[PDB]
Formats: C-alpha cells, sequence, structure tokens
C-alpha cells in the first residue's frame, strides 16, 4: 500500500556515527562512501544548529556514483522536524508566472515557523442523546457521554445542537467534540452496541472505550513555512492557490512585512525560527538568470542551506555560450563549497547489490551474485539493480526458489546494457535515423 | 418588611460538592459534581445514605415526605 520498492528505499538514514563522525562502512543503507559521507555528516550537523546562513554544498560527481542517495540520506535522518525540500531544476521554468520568483518561492517553503498551543478536546462514547426538537426546534437537549473512568451529561448551546444534527451522532460513537470549535470528529463505534447499526456494512470496524479522563488538554504542535503565510495573505480564500499552484507574481511587501511579523513573534517568544534544506536537484539545468538569484537570496537571514548535485564537466552553461566547470559560473563557484564522490571498488559494488536483494527479498546463490558483480563492474550499479528485479522473475517463471547463473545470463541476454546499446547504434547507422538518412533493407 | 430579600439571575460557577476544587461535570446516577476519576471512584462505591447527604450540604436534598 503506496510503499512500492523504489531506487532508493532501502536508504534508512546516512548511517554515520553521531559521536565521533565516523563513516561506519555499513549501516542504514548506505555503503562503502567514507570522505563524502562525513563531509555530508558535517553539513548535517550544522543544519541542526541553525547558526548559520543559507550556504551552498556542491555534491559533484560521476552519474550513479551515489549523489541522491546521500540527499536522501540526509532527508531520512532528520525525521518531519526540519523542513527538506526537493527540487529538480525544471519545475522553475513555469507558465503560470516568471522563473526568478518560482525560486523565490522555493527558497521561502524551506524556512518553518513553529509554534505550540493548546486545545481542549473531549473523548468518549456517546451514551444517549435526547433533543428537544418539538414545532419546535434546536434549543436544548442532553448529551450523557463516558469512559471506561468517567461519565457525564451535558446541556448544549442552539450552536451545538446543530452540530449533532449535522454530524448524526448515533448512541454508541466515539467522538472528538473539540470545545473551541465546535467540530466533531467520529473516531469509530463502539464495540458494545454492535447490534444497534443497522445500516452499516457487514465487514465494519469497531473500537473499544477511549481510556482515562473525559475532558484532557493537547499541546499540538504546528510547523509552516513563509510560503505557506505568503500565500494565505494574497487573495480572499488563498490558501486553495498553494494546493493548486494558481498562485502568481506575489508582491513583495508581502513577503517583507511578513518577514517583520515573523521577527516580531520570535521577539515575544510567541513563535521559532526553523532554518530548513532545500535540494535542488541537477542544478546544471539552470541559466545564469538563476545563478544571478541565487547569488543573492543566499545572504539574508531568512535563506535554507541549498544542497545541490551536479553530473556534467566542463559544459556550456545555458543562456550563453561559454563553458565552465560543472556547469556553473565562476562568480558563483566562489559561493559553493564543493564535495567530490568516487566510483566504487567491486567489493563494495558486491555489497550493494546484496542491500538490494535484501531489500526485495530475492534469494541469490553466490555464484550469481559473483557474474552480477561481475556485470556492474562493466555496467554500473543501475543495470545489475534492475537485472535483480527481471532475475528473480524469470526464476519465476520456471517454478525455482533462488535464482543462478542461469537467470542472471537470460536478463544479460535480453536486456542490453547501455554499452552494447552504444554499439548496436554504432553498428546499425544506415537504418537508425541520425539525422537524414533512412534506408529500408 | 422582611420581604427585601432579592434572589438572582446570573450564571452560576459550579464547583464540586465532594472537594471544593472546581469541576465540570455531574453524574446520572447520583448527581454529584465531581473533579476527576478518583473523586469518581469515591462516588461510585461510597455507602448508602450519604450521596443524598452531599445533596443535603449543597441544598435541593428534596427528602421524601
Ligand atoms: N553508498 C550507497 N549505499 C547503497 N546504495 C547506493 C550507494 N551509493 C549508490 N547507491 C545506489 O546506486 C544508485 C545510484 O545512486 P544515485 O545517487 O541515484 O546516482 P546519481 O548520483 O547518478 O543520481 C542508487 O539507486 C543507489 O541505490
Amino acid at each position: 500500500g503506496l510503499n512500492l520498492i523504489a531506487a532508493h528505499s532501502h536508504i534508512r538514514g546516512l548511517g554515520v556515527d553521531a559521536d565521533t563522525l565516523e563513516p561506519r562502512p555499513s549501516s542504514q543503507g548506505l555503503v562503502g562512501q567514507e570522505k563524502a559521507r562525513k563531509a555530508a555528516a558535517v553539513v548535517l550537523e550544522m543544519i541542526k544548529q541553525g547558526k548559520i546562513a543559507g550556504r551552498a554544498v556542491l555534491i559533484a560527481g560521476p552519474p550513479s556514483t551515489g549523489k541522491t542517495a546521500i540527499a536522501m540520506g540526509m532527508a531520512q535522518s532528520l525525521g518531519q522536524d526540519v523542513p527538506f525540500t526537493t527540487l529538480a531544476a525544471s519545475e522553475i521554468f513555469s507558465l503560470e508566472m516568471s522563473k526568478t520568483e518560482a525560486l523565490t518561492q522555493a527558497f521561502r517553503k524551506s524556512i518553518g515557523v513553529r509554534i505550540k498551543e493548546e486545545s481542549e478536546i473531549m473523548e468518549g462514547e456517546v451514551v444517549e442523546i435526547q433533543i428537544d426538537r418539538s414545532t419546535g426546534g434546536a434549543k436544548q437537549g442532553k448529551l450523557t457521554i463516558k469512559t471506561t473512568d468517567m461519565e457525564a451529561i451535558y446541556d448544549m448551546g442552539s450552536k451545538m445542537i446543530d452540530a449533532m444534527t449535522k454530524e448524526r451522532v448515533m448512541a454508541g460513537d466515539i467522538i472528538s467534540i473539540d470545545k473551541s470549535s465546535g467540530k466533531i470528529t467520529k473516531l469509530g463505534r463502539s464495540y458494545a452496541r454492535s447490534r444497534d447499526y443497522d445500516a452499516m456494512g457487514v465487514d465494519t470496524k469497531f473500537l473499544q472505550c477511549p481510556e482515562g479522563e473525559l475532558q484532557k488538554r493537547k499541546e499540538v504542535v504546528h510547523t509552516v513555512s513563509l510560503h505557506e503565510i505568503d500565500v494565505i495573505n494574497s487573495r480572499t480564500q488563498g490558501f486553495l492557490a498553494l494546493f493548486s499552484g494558481d498562485t502568481g507574481e506575489i508582491r513583495s511587501e508581502i513577503r517583507d512585512q511578513i518577514n517583520t511579523k515573523v521577527a516580531e513573534w520570535k521577539e515575544e517568544g510567541k513563535a521559532e525560527i526553523v532554518p530548513g534544506v532545500l535540494f535542488i536537484d541537477e542544478v546544471h539545468m539552470l541559466d545564469i538568470e538563476c545563478f544571478s538569484y541565487i547569488n543573492r537570496a543566499l545572504e539574508s537571514d531568512l535563506a535554507p542551506i541549498v544542497i545541490m548535485a551536479s553530473n556534467r564537466g566542463v559544459s556550456r552553461i545555458r543562456g550563453t555560450d561559454y563553458k565552465s566547470p560543472h556547469g556553473l559560473p565562476l562568480d558563483f563557484l566562489d559561493r559553493v563549497v564543493i564535495i567530490n564522490t568516487h566510483p566504487y571498488t567491486p567489493d563494495e559494488l558486491r555489497q550493494i547489490l546484496s542491500i538490494r536483494a535484501q531489500e526485495e527479498e530475492v534469494d541469490l546463490t553466490p555464484d550469481a551474485l559473483a557474474l552480477l558483480t561481475k556485470i556492474g563492474q562493466e555496467a554500473g550499479l543501475r543495470y545489475a539493480s534492475n537485472l535483480i528485479t527481471t532475475s528473480q522473475l524469470i526464476a519465476a517463471k520456471r517454478r525455482a526458489k533462488q535464482v543462478g547463473v542461469e537467470d542472471v545470463q537470460r536478463s544479460f541476454k535480453l536486456f542490453y546494457d547501455p554499452a552494447r546499446s552504444v554499439r548496436f547504434v554504432q553498428e546499425s547507422e544506415k537504418r537508425l535515423i541520425g539525422n537524414d538518412g533512412v534506408v529500408d533493407f | 418588611t422582611n420581604i427585601e430579600s432579592a434572589p438572582s439571575l446570573a450564571p452560576m460557577k459550579h464547583y464540586c460538592d465532594v472537594t471544593g476544587l472546581p469541576a465540570p461535570y455531574l453524574d446520572p446516577k447520583t448527581r454529584l459534581r465531581y473533579h476527576n476519576k478518583e473523586i469518581f471512584a469515591m462516588i461510585r462505591n461510597l455507602p448508602q445514605g450519604m450521596g443524598e447527604q452531599f445533596l443535603e450540604a449543597r441544598g435541593a436534598h428534596t427528602v421524601l415526605k
């Protein structure tokens, strides 16, 4: 149920030690990369500190050397506390709005405000409801409820009886009357009145009575970013825009006033600012018009730390014509700090394939694992990690239990690795459309 | 003369009548304001003849005739 095995469903954190920052070589999924994971650990421990600006760390490296893996490790090693936002750098080139402003919203999405305030709620099974609608109306009525411990009678206002016939509270429901507003969230049905429910399904869940007192205060903690407040204070009922993307060019005075009230909330002690992480995946797909704004959005007090990943070597910058390292201009490479990765040794390839095999729960003989490591030496991690999922299914064709050499050699036979595909293109020139010609036998 | 005593008409803050703490909810069996579940336990296992004396101390006992 919505936990389908992806290409990164085996990473359960960054995996490094949190006491001496030592990258232990096999923990929580990330296996093999040492120096880059220690530098990511240092960056991660200065994110949770909070006493630094929005800085820029560039995870540069060759393809399939674990860059999205390190970013997802830092995403899993923070929990749902500090806001992590992914941004593949082609969501910026929109048509609903401009391009620099679409980047500004992605900066504002990663600066949370965390405020904690209390509510008063009521648990409990309804014993019975009597409503004095007799021609009368919703004027007076009695509500008898109980927990396992308590039991009580309440009288109701008119604007509560109009919420009781609104949710249709039966004799046996497990409701949560939020006292400060009046909404009723039925948590379920009580088991002891299972006879008293006729208009339900044959398969219907039933709960027990709530345990404890019947009138308690909850300290809920909410955390919303500054872009949330910006989109809220933009129309009449404008929060729908951030669920439908129909927000446009937000005027800058609104952002300035909200940057003032967040500081006034912090100085009164009513609030607390949490700087998040913004991960700009594939940062080489930005033109120089973006870098001339990231060079100055990383200057203010309210700026999240930017982590970004580049594949290209000496390549061209979009918008302009002159080449540069990593596809980035040099005045922006002065800002960033670069972490370089390395290709993988074959034993690390073998144990990464072992983790990817244990994640999908596929049994492997060690001979097939040796053959698969030999393939991954010559065709990369992605090809072998797909040959695993193919070979399990090919073993399931002929009703086998463990995969073997006779199935990896079929998966290697049907599905070409991209090197042999490049050889296929080079040896089938005259029929494949290069630029001009089509020859038909 | 002697009919100058005046009643009231205002919302009253109802307190507990077992203890003196502020109590927000009563009972169906004995109609006692009570603070929490310990006082509810001591209400539902008290010996008979006293659950009416609490309403006697608060007033409106309504003893039989
Ligand atoms: N240290 C590691 N531990 C486990 N799996 C890894 C590690 N490094 C890379 N991988 C795997 O290799 C694949 C390529 O990593 P990824 O970061 O997606 O490559 P790229 O940097 O080209 O995006 C990923 O699917 C990931 O599962």
